[PDB]
This record gives structure tokens, C-alpha cells and sequence, in this order.
């Protein structure tokens, strides 16, 4: 007769499931349900583009500070080209990852059921063509944030502690 | 899940921070002639040359010390506040 | 995820808000119910038990919230500017008006191109014209408008429109008394301490932070003894 | 000895607690502590001539924890001064 | 109904009955 | 049933109704002066053990008039409340500070002559040496308690036991059976603190010392 | 009984004529001396009688506490300062707080360990006496009773009600007492005890009119 925070799944017992603060925090949810993979409303595309975007971003780093010329003065250009190729791999990965998975002129099979009920409109992600754009989305957005980090990072030489 | 899972009494980080800045701020007689809650401000004081660790100074026995006292004190006030309401011991 | 109806729907309100003596708030005025910002449920002394009464300590506490808010801001300003290096008569704003008996007369912001007045009678009976008239117009109404709420007129006194929502416009009342509040406490706080040290704020401030162990207000208590 | 500060704290020690125990204001055989540290009533069924209800392993607890009260009390003021 | 009471099988309500929720879809 | 009345944890004989507080010190099994070795010869046939403190020691046959006899108990009962302020008014001095370095005295018998000659009373360490100034004062205070206790019985209250609410405040005798034996504690405590006065003024005569330093003479020596 | 009806003592005695309609007779201390018109709602009239309860209260401790290490101090006991209004300035001397003169008592040096103890203490125990605590739970404000009622003296509601007279008229006296301290430490900067021996000494010359010609605003 406690207070009992911890919960099953959407009160449903006989999920495989429980209802954690780690789980549906409002913070965690709110968190999680603005990121662009859980955006089902918006285009691929452009999902795909922030996805890339932030990936190559946060990538471009390590590379820079352990690859093998990190010692030599093409340290930036280096870890920034393996930055882009492991994008570019990634991208042939999500490919075929989408040819397997999706096949033309189907039905999306991603939940369309929240947890109140509410019975969306399924998200278009989970479809060949929308996994194609998410792709294409990605691979500019990785370029681009390659890009961006070689660009602050080295061209116009930003002030940062460790780099 | 009621979205109210840590039930929300904003007088327990106050409460816990009288209760411990109290017993911290004291002038022992023993060995610490002072109190610990200056050694733990002296540290920062030391400290505040920008981009640098403390490199192992006294500053990190302080600051563990301090923190983990004032983490056991809010929860043990937590969980003395939430326990009124329940029947937990009574 | 889910979607949310129900919300914290301004718990500053009704009979589970918080109260000024916290876990120890057991005895609440009945007349205190929540309905109104800022209510902590502290009348120990009974000054409102009167509904009338009550509205009328309502809008003196507002009124002088907000007047104290204004001279905080006023007194606080002139010795920070003052730091940072600009220059004029006087930084307390304890001696601050007696600028204008200075051989330069009264500058702003040290500027003799700005409104650099001379006569301390002209400025006396500008501001009781000025202050009489919107004073009055508070009372009663005027350009801006009728009264219809006198603590809360709104309309031409809201053009930003911050206070749109109902909800939105509670919470705001909440922040607005509180922060008033506050504004009085320090404002009690600078009257107090300029009596007692004859220092200004901000200086005082610094001398706490440099020896805050042995500058402090303990230091002023052997200063009004009466057999000395 | 007996004017001793040593015996005066282990003296005063035992007293108190002995006190505490006799008067219920601290546990004993006949006065169990709640979760809610209140003390309530129980037959331990140990019969004695104290018409409270202070029983000889009652005097042999607070004696002891007393003596270890007056010994902590005792050896951290020789310490401290 | 699924939520009406203890009863968490209902055949028309099968999404809900199998657990086929989106918990952060937004 | 009124406060600190309903306080049992200080009856002294009784764990349960097994007795009644006041089975013991009355009737006819009741501790005697002799012990076991009481058969009786000096056992009197009147001291049938109505009253407190009746042991059956009357060698002397003083108490054999029972007007007499009430007159005796009241008079043991007066010298035996005086003794007891008496005897802590002696001591009490002489374990808070001591020395008679200043015109303060922590010896009860050398406290009277304080006054008479050199300083006045310093208490703890109000003045002069005016003896018929303190000595109008409690004969006047004195003679018309004394004598406001010999009349102005309210109406039917013991004269020695008025137990109203000025001299029963806390209510300890609110139960007849706790006031049965709270009257044996009082006179046995009585008689105490007298022999312990007669042991003062003894000792004060013979060994003309401080009565603790006595003790801790006898005790450490 | 005598106080307590509409046939009571009043503060006027036969002079008394204008009674308050509030002012019946039915709480302890209640003379018809409200002129003011500052007790005429009833939850303001209670607030009113808290207030002087434990005003009355806090002045009787006032007022025997500035007084005893007069007294202490006039027998021979030695004291840093006995007089009440600089009793509390001995914290910053060298030797602290002696309690009495002896060191091996309290011998208190810091004044801000003195000054969180009395905030923490208190605080707990006001907000006991408002909303209950240890020491039994609140159904009076003013007489709680149970934990604060040892003694068991207001047991029959008549001894109970002379009791509570007889405080709120000694709670009354203490507090003019203590305004007298305020007011005479202000003028005179003697001690209370030291002003009663002064005007014993000369009555018609160590007075109060004396210090009359001390405030004249020259300017
Ligand atoms: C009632 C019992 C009583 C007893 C046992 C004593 C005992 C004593 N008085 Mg004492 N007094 C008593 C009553 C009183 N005395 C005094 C005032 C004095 C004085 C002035 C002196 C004594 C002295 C004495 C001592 C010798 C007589 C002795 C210690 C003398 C003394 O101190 O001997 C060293 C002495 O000088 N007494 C007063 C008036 C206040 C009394 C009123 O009842
Ligand atoms: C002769 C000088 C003398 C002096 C300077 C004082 C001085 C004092 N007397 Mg004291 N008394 C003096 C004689 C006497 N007094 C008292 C009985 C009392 C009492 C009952 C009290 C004092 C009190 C006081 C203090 C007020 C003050 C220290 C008060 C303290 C107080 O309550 N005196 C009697 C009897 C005296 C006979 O000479
Ligand atoms: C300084 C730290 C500290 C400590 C040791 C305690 C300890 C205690 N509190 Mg307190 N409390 C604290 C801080 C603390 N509290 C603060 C900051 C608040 C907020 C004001 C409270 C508010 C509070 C309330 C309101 C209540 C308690 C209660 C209790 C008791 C319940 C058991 C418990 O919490 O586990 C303590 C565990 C042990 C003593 C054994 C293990 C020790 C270590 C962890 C190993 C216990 C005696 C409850 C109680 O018992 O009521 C009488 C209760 O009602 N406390
Ligand atoms: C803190 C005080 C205190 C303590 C430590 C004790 C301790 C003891 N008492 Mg108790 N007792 C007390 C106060 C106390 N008593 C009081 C106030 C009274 C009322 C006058 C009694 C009346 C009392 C009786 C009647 C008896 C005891 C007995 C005993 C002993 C039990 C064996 C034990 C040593 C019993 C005893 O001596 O058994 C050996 C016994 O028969 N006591
Ligand atoms: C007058 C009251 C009084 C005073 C002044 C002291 C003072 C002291 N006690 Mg004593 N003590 C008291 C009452 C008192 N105690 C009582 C009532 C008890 C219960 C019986 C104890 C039981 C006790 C024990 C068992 C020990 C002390 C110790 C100490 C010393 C603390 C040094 C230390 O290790 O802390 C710093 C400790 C920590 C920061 C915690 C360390 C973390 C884990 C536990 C290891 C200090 C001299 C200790 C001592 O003598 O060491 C020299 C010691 O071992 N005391
Ligand atoms: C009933 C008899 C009695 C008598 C005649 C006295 C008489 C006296 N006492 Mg004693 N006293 C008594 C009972 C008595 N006291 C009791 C029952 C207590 C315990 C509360 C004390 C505790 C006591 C103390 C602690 C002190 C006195 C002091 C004094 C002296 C100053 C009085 C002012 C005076 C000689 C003072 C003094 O000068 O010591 C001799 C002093 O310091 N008395
Ligand atoms: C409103 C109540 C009140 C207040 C605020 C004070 C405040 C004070 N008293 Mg006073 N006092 C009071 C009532 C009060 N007293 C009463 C009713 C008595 C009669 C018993 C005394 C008798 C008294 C003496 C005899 C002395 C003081 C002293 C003091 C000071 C030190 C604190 C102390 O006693 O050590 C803390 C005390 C304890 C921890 C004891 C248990 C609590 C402080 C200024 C001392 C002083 O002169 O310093 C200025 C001192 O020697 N007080
Ligand atoms: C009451 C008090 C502190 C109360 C703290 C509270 C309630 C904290 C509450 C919270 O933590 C909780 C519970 C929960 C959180 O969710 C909310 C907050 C709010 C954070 C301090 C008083 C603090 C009081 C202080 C410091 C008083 C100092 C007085 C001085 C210095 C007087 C000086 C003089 O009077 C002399 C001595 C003599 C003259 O000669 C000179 C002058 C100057 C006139
Ligand atoms: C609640 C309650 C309850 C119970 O029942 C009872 C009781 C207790 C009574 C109550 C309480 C109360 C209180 C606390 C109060 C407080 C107040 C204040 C503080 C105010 C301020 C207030 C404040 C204010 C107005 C302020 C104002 C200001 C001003 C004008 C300013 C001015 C100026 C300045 C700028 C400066 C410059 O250089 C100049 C000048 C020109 C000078
Ligand atoms: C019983 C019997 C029986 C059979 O038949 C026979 C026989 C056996 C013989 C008998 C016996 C008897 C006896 C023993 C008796 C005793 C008595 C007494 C002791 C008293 C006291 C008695 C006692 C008393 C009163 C007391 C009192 C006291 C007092 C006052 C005090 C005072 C004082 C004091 C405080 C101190 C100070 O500083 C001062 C003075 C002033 C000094
Ligand atoms: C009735 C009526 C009626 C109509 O309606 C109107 C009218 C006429 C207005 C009214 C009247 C009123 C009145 C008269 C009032 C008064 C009051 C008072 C006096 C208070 C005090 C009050 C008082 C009080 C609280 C007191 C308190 C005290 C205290 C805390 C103390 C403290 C202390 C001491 C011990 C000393 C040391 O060294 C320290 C200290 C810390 C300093």
C-alpha cells in the first residue's frame, strides 16, 4: 500500500517491461520524444540530416587526437578524412540495411499506437523510400558536420583546451 | 508511471543544507583547530587558476568528504519526510 | 511519454500550498485560503482578519513591493556603474542627494550635458506635481485608462503582454510578490546597515567577503550601547 | 578517588542511565522501542520485587551501557583536554 | 475494453493487448 | 486521577494489587522495633499499628494516654519536618563552593556568628551586622504562620495534614492508599534527617569540624 | 468567579463605564481596557491574547534574568558584566562567556556558534509551540497542558482559571517592568538595581527628573 514508484509497462503486467524513472522520467521522455529519430511527423530527411550532422560532429574528434598521424602537422586533414570515409562506410551500411529490411509500395510496420491510445499515423521511417531519404539526409549531414568540425576546428582555429 | 515519481518536497535540499552546514561549520577542538567546511573553501580559493586540476592538493579529501555528507544528509531527509506520510514507522 | 492533463496547476494556490513556516504550519488563518498571490498563510498578528482590511494591506504590500523594487534597483545600479568607472558626485545613494548642494550642482552620471539641475525647490515641486497627478491617476483613472483592478490595471500597463494566460498571469502575481519581497527585505536591510555601518551596500558587501568570519554585523554591536 | 572528575563522570554516567531505565525514559526488558522509537509495554516474563518493573538484567544493561557511556565521556575529555 | 477493468486481452484492441506501443513517438 | 497521582512507578511495596500500599507498616503483621526477637512483653496493647511509623517501641510508656499519644505524634511530626529542611540546609551549603575565605561560611554552625562580628550573611560567597533586623522580621513571619497554623483549619482538614491545594499542590495523597504509606515515607525520612541532626550537633560538639570533612576523615582515613 | 463575569474589576475601577460589547468577561486578565478598538474581531482578539501570553511570559524570564546577576553580582559573585544591557558584549572578550565567573562552565568564545545554536533550537521549538512537537501535540496555542503541565496544578477548571489570572496579572507587571528596564538603560546607562540604589540614596535628587534637561533638542 506504499507509494510503489516502479510500474509495468504502460500498467500492463505481462509485458516484458517495466516503468522506471530511467525509463518515462518526465525529463527522460521529453528528452528522448524531441530527438529526431522519435520525430515521426517530420520528413526523413531532415531527421536524417541532424542525425549526420551531430554524428560526424561528435566523430571527427577522436580520429583527430589518436589516429596514426596525430604526431604530424596533416593531423587535422587526416583524422577529419577518416572521419568521412567511416561516414561514407556507414552510409553503404544503412543501405543495404534498408534494402534488406524495407521492400517498395509496403505499409510502414512502426508502432502507430501511443501509450494513451491515441492511434497515430505510423511513421514513414520504417518504409523504403523513407529510409532512402533518412540515408541520403545522413550522408550530407555527416559531410557536413566533418566539415564543420575540420573547419572550426583547424581553418579557423577556435581557441579549445584539448585538440 | 504518475510523472511524480520523486515526489517533489522542494524544502528537503534546504532542510538538508541547514542540517548540514551545521554540524560541518563547527570549530572542532581536535586535531581540525578549525572547521572543514573552510578547508573546503580554501581549496577553491587555491583552485581558481583557470584550466588546471587540483593535481592531487587538499582539495579532493575535503570535497569528498564534504559532498558525501551532504548527499547522505538530503537523502536521509528525503526519506525521513516521505516516510511521515507513509507508515513506515508509524 | 504520454500526454499530460493533469499538472502542478499552480500549487502556490489552494489549501496544499507552501507555508512560511513550513512543516511547522499547522495553524492556518481560516481567512487565508490560497486565493491570492503570495499567500503564506502569515497573519500571526491577525491584521486582516477583516476581508476589507485585508484588500487594503494587499494593495499597500504591492505598492510597496513595487516602490522597493525601484529603490533596490536605484540604490544598487550607482555603486556598481560607480566600479566600473564611472564617475559623479557620490556612489551611497544614502549621500547621493546631496549632490545637488555640490558646486556642480546635481550631474547624471557625472554628464553636465545631461539634465544637470541647480535648485533643489524646482525638482521638490516638479515631482510633487508630477507624483500628484498619477497618484491620483492610480486612485481614480486617467489617460491610461479606468481602474478596474487597482492593483492589477493591465491594458495600457501591459504592452509586451506577458499577461495573457490566466495561469501564466497567477504564476507571474506569485514572482512579482516574491521577488517585492525580497526587494523589501533588502531595502529594510540597507536602511539598517547604512544607520548602523554608514557604509554603503556594495562596500559592505566586499568587506564581509574579504574577513567574513570577524566583519560582520557582530563587529556594530557595542556601537549603540546607552551607559557609554 | 571518589572526588576524582573520573569518578564523578563515571558516577554520574551510571546513575543517569540507570535513572532512564527505571523511570521509562529508556528502554528496557518491559519497554520495547517501535520502529517510531516510542516505548511500549511487554511481559518479558521475568518477575522482580521493583514495583516499576526494573528487572536485574534491566540493572545489568543500563550499568553496562553506563559504564560504556562514562568511558567514552571520560576518555574523549582526557583527550580533548 | 482494455483499461474498463483488470482485463488486459481484447481482440479489438490487439496493438494494446500485444504491447505494440510507441513510448517516445512524438 | 490528578497529577503526578496516577504516577505508580514509586510505590515501594506494591508490583500489583497483589498488596494494597498499605498492607505493611499497619495491622498486626508489621515490622516491630526488635526485629524477630519482639514476643511480646514490651509490645504495647495500644500501639495496634493505626498510625505511621508504629514500630511498638514505647520502653518508656510516654505514649500510653492516647490524648497524650496524638499530641507526641504531632510533635514528632513538626521537629521531624524542620529536621529534614534543617539537615539540607546544613549540607546543601557545603557542596556548592566552600572555604571560608570571605565573610561566607560553609560550616552550618560557624554561619550564625558571621553576621554577629567582622562581614554579614554573603550568600554564596544582606549585610552589616544588625542581629534586630533579621530577628523582627522572622518573629513576626514566624509567629503568624505559627499562629495561622494552630487556628484557621478550613473546616474539617487535619491540622497537620491539610492536604488542600496550597500545601497538596501536586496531589499526592489524592489516592488514600498512596497517602497511607506516603505518611510512613514522611516519617521515616523524618526521623531520619533528626538523628542525622543529632549526629551534627554531637559531632559539631566533640569533633568541632565541618560534618562531610568528618566523613571524609572517617571514610578515607 | 470574581474575574471572570461581568461583575469583574476593571482597569478604570469605579471610573469605568464605557465596557467594549467584545470584552464580556469570559478570558483571564480581561479588565474592558480596550479603547484602541484593536481586539474587536474575534480571530483578532485571539491573536491579540496569543500574542500577549507569550509576550507575558517571555518578559517574566526577561525580568527575573536581568535582575539575578544583579543580585549575584551585589552579594559578591563575579560576574564579566552584571548589568543586563552589557551583559552581552563579554562574547568578544578574551576570556568568553564565563557563566558565573567560572571557566570550567559553559566558557563560551564564539558568537556565531552561539548565534546558529539559538536560531536551530528555537526554530525547532517555535514551530513546535505552532504546530506540535515531542512534547505533546497543540490543542491550545497558549495552554497546551500533557508534557508543560508536570506538576498537574490546573487539574479542577477552577484553580485553573485563578492560575491563569494570576499569570496573565504577573506577566502584565513583568512586561511594564521590562519597558521600564528598556526605557532606563536608554537614559539613565545604569544598571536597574543600580538606579533602585540611587533613588533610595536621595529619592527627591536621583529620579527620573533628573535626566529631564538630557534630550533638549538645541539643535
Ligand atoms: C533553632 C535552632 C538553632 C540552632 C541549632 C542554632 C545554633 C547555633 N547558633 Mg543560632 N541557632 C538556632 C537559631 C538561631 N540562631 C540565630 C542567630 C545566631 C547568631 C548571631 C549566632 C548564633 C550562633 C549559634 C551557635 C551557638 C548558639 C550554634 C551553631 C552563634 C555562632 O555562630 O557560633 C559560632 C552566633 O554568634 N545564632 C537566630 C536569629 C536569626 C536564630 C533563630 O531561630
Ligand atoms: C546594613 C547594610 C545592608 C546593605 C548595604 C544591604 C543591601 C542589600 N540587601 Mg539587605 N542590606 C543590608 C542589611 C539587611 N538586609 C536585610 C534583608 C534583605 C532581604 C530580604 C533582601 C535584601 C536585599 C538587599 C539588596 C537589595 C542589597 C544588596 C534584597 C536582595 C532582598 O531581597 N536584604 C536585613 C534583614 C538586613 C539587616 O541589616
Ligand atoms: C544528519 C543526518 C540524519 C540522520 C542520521 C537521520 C536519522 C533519522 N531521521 Mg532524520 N532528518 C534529517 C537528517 C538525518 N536524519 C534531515 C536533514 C531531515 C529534514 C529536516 C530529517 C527529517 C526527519 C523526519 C521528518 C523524520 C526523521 C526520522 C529519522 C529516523 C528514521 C531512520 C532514518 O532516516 O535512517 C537512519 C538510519 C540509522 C540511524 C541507522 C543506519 C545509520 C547509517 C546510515 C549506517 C532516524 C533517527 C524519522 C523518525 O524516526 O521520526 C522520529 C522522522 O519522522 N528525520
Ligand atoms: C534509578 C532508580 C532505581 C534503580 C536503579 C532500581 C534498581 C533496583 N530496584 Mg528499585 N526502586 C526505586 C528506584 C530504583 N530501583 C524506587 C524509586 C522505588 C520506590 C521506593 C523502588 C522500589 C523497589 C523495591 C520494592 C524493590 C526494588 C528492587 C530493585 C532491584 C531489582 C533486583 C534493582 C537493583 C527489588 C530488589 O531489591 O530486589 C533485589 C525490590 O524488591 N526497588
Ligand atoms: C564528552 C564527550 C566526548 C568527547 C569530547 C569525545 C572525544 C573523542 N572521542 Mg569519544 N565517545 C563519547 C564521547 C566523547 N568523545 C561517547 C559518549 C562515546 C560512546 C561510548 C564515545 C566513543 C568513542 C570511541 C569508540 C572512540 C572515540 C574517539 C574520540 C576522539 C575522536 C577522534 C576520531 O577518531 O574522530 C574522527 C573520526 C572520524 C572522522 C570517523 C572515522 C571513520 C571510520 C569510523 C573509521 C575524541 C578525542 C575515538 C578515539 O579515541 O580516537 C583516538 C574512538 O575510537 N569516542
Ligand atoms: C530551613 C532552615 C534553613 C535556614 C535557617 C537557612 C539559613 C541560611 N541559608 Mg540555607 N538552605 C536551606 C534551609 C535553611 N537555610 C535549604 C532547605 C536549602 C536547600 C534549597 C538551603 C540552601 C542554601 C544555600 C545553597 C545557601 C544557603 C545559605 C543560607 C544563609 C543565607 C540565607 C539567605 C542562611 C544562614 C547561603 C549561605 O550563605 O550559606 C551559609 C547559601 O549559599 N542555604
Ligand atoms: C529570557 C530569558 C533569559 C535570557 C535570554 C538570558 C540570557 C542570558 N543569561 Mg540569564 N537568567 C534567566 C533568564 C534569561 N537569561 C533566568 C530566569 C535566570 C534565573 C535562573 C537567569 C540567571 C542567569 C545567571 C546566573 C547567569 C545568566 C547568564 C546569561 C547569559 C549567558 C547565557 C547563559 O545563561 O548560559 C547558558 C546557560 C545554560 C546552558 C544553562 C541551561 C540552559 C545570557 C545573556 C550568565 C551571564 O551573566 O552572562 C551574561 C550568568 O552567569 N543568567
Ligand atoms: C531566522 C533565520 C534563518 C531562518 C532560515 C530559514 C527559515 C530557512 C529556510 C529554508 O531552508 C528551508 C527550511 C527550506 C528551503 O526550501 C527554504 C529555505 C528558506 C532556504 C536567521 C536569523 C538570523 C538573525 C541574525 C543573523 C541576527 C543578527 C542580529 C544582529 C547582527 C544585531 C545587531 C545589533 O543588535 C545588536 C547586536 C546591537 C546594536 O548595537 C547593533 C545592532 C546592529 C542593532
Ligand atoms: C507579514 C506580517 C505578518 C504579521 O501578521 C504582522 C507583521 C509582522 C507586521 C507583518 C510583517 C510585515 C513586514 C515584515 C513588513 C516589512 C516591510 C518593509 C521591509 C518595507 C520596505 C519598504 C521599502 C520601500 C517602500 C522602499 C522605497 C525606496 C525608495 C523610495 C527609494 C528612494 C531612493 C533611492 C532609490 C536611493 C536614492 O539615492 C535616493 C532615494 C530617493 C532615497
Ligand atoms: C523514639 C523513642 C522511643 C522510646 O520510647 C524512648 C526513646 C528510645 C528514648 C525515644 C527516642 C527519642 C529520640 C531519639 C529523639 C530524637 C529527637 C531528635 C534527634 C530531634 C531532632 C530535631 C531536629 C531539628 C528540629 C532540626 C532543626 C534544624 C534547624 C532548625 C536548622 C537550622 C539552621 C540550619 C539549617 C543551618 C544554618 O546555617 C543555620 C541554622 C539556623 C543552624
Ligand atoms: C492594552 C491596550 C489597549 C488599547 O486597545 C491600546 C493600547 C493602550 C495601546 C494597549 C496597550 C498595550 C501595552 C501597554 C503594551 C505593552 C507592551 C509591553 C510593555 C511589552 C513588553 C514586552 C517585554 C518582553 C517581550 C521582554 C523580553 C525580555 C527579554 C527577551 C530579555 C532578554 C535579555 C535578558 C533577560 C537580559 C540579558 O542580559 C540579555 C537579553 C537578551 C537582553
Amino acid at each position: 500500500e506504499k507509494y510503489q514508484v516502479i510500474e509495468p509497462l504502460n500498467g500492463d503486467p505481462f509485458i516484458g517491461g517495466f516503468e522506471t524513472p530511467v525509463t518515462s522520467s518526465p525529463l527522460i521522455a521529453w528528452y528522448l520524444s524531441n530527438l529526431p529519430a522519435y520525430r515521426t511527423a517530420v520528413a526523413p530527411l531532415l531527421r536524417g540530416v541532424e542525425i549526420g550532422l551531430a554524428h560526424g560532429y561528435l566523430l571527427v574528434g577522436p580520429f583527430v587526437l589518436a589516429g596514426p598521424l596525430r604526431n604530424s602537422a596533416v593531423r587535422g586533414e587526416a583524422g577529419s578524412l577518416a572521419a568521412a570515409g567511416l561516414v561514407t562506410i556507414l552510409t553503404m551500411c544503412l543501405t543495404i540495411y534498408g534494402i534488406a529490411s524495407f521492400k517498395e509500395g509496403e505499409a510502414s510496420k512502426a508502432p502507430s499506437l501511443t501509450l494513451t491510445g491515441r492511434q497515430k499515423e505510423a511513421d514513414k521511417l520504417q518504409t523504403a523510400e523513407g529510409w532512402a531519404s533518412f540515408t541520403g539526409g545522413w550522408f550530407f549531414g555527416g559531410l557536413s558536420g566533418v566539415a564543420w568540425a575540420y573547419f572550426l576546428l583547424y581553418v579557423i582555429n577556435l581557441p579549445y583546451p584539448v585538440k | 508511471f504518475n510523472r511524480d515519481w520523486l515526489r517533489k518536497d522542494l524544502s528537503v535540499i534546504g532542510f538538508g543544507l541547514i542540517g548540514w552546514l551545521a554540524p560541518s561549520s563547527l570549530p572542532v577542538i581536535n586535531g581540525n583547530s578549525l572547521t572543514g567546511l573552510f578547508l573546503g573553501s580554501i581549496g577553491p580559493e587555491l583552485a581558481h587558476f583557470p584550466t588546471g586540476p587540483a593535481l592531487t592538493s587538499p582539495f579532493w579529501l575535503w570535497m569528498i568528504t564534504w559532498h558525501v555528507g551532504l548527499f547522505i544528509v538530503l537523502t536521509l531527509g528525503q526519506i525521513g519526510f516521505k516516510g511521515r506520510q507513509d507508515g513506515y514507522w508509524n | 511519454r504520454r500526454t499530460v492533463k493533469s499538472t502542478s496547476d499552480s500549487i502556490w494556490y489552494g489549501a496544499d500550498r507552501p507555508k512560511y513556516l513550513g512543516p511547522f504550519s499547522g495553524e492556518t488563518p481560516s481567512y487565508l485560503t490560497g486565493e491570492f498571490a503570495g499567500d503564506y498563510g502569515w497573519d500571526t498578528a491577525g491584521l486582516s482578519s477583516d476581508p476589507e482590511t485585508f484588500a487594503r494591506n494587499r494593495e499597500l504590500e504591492v505598492i510597496h513591493a513595487r516602490w522597493a523594487m525601484l529603490g533596490a534597483l536605484g540604490c544598487l545600479t550607482p555603486e556598481l556603474l560607480a566600479k566600473s568607472g564611472v564617475k559623479f558626485g557620490e556612489a551611497v545613494w544614502f549621500k547621493a542627494g546631496a549632490q545637488i548642494f555640490s558646486e556642480g550642482g546635481l550631474d547624471y552620471l557625472g554628464n553636465p550635458s545631461l539634465v544637470h539641475a541647480q535648485s533643489i525647490l524646482a525638482i521638490w515641486a516638479s515631482q510633487v506635481v508630477l507624483m500628484g497627478a498619477v497618484e491620483g491617476y492610480r486612485v481614480a483613472g486617467g489617460p491610461l485608462g479606468e481602474i478596474t483592478d487597482p492593483i492589477y490595471p493591465g491594458g495600457s500597463f501591459d504592452p509586451l503582454g506577458l499577461a495573457d494566460d490566466p495561469d501564466t498571469f497567477a504564476e507571474l502575481k506569485v514572482k512579482e510578490i516574491k521577488n517585492g519581497r525580497l526587494a523589501m527585505f533588502s531595502m529594510f536591510g540597507f536602511f539598517v546597515q547604512a544607520i548602523v555601518t554608514g557604509k554603503g551596500p556594495l562596500e559592505n558587501l566586499n568587506d564581509h567577503l574579504a574577513d567574513p568570519v570577524a566583519n560582520n554585523a557582530w563587529a556594530y554591536a557595542t556601537n549603540f550601547v546607552p551607559g557609554n | 578517588y571518589i572526588g576524582s572528575s573520573t569518578n564523578l563522570i563515571m558516577v554520574a554516567s551510571t546513575t543517569l542511565m540507570l535513572f532512564a531505565g527505571r523511570f521509562g525514559l529508556a528502554p528496557s526488558a518491559n519497554r520495547k522501542s517501535t520502529a517510531g522509537l516510542k516505548l511500549v509495554d511487554r511481559d518479558s516474563g521475568l518477575q522482580t520485587g521493583d514495583p516499576a518493573g526494573f528487572t536485574a538484567t534491566d540493572t545489568l544493561a543500563c550499568g553496562a551501557l553506563g559504564h560504556v557511556i562514562g568511558v567514552g565521556i571520560v576518555l574523549g575529555l582526557k583527550a580533548t583536554a | 475494453k482494455y483499461g474498463e477493468k483488470s482485463v488486459y486481452f481484447d481482440l479489438g484492441e490487439i496493438d494494446n493487448t500485444t504491447g505494440n506501443w510507441d513510448l517516445y513517438g512524438n | 486521577m490528578t497529577g503526578i497521582a496516577e504516577w505508580y512507578k514509586v510505590y515501594g511495596k506494591s508490583v500489583a494489587p497483589d498488596q494494597d500500599a498499605r498492607a505493611p507498616y499497619y495491622g498486626p503483621n508489621r515490622p516491630l522495633w526488635k526485629g524477630p526477637f519482639t514476643k511480646p512483653k514490651d509490645v504495647p496493647e495500644y500501639l495496634k499499628g493505626e498510625y505511621p511509623g508504629d514500630y511498638g517501641c514505647d520502653i518508656f510508656k510516654l505514649a500510653r494516654l492516647p490524648a497524650n499519644y496524638a499530641r507526641l505524634r504531632t510533635q514528632e511530626l513538626m521537629n521531624g519536618r524542620w529536621a529534614m529542611l534543617g539537615i539540607t540546609g546544613c549540607l546543601t551549603p557545603e557542596l556548592i563552593n566552600s572555604n571560608s575565605t570571605p565573610g561566607f561560611e560553609p560550616v552550618w554552625f560557624n554561619t550564625g556568628a558571621q553576621i554577629f562580628s567582622d562581614a554579614g550573611i554573603d550568600y554564596l560567597g544582606i549585610n552589616a551586622h544588625s542581629l534586630f533586623a533579621v530577628i523582627v522580621v522572622q518573629a513576626l513571619l514566624m509567629g503568624l504562620a505559627e499562629y495561622a497554623r494552630i487556628k484557621f483549619v478550613p473546616e474539617g482538614a487535619d491540622p497537620f495534614y491539610p492536604g488542600g491545594k496550597t500545601f497538596d499542590p501536586l496531589g499526592f495523597s489524592s489516592d488514600p492508599e498512596i497517602l497511607a504509606e506516603l505518611k510512613v515515607k514522611e516519617i521515616k525520612n523524618g526521623r531520619l534527617a533528626m538523628m542525622a541532626m543529632a549526629g551534627l550537633f554531637a559531632q559539631g560538639a566533640v569533633t568541632g569540624v565541618s560534618p562531610l570533612q568528618n566523613l571524609h576523615d572517617w571514610l578515607h582515613l
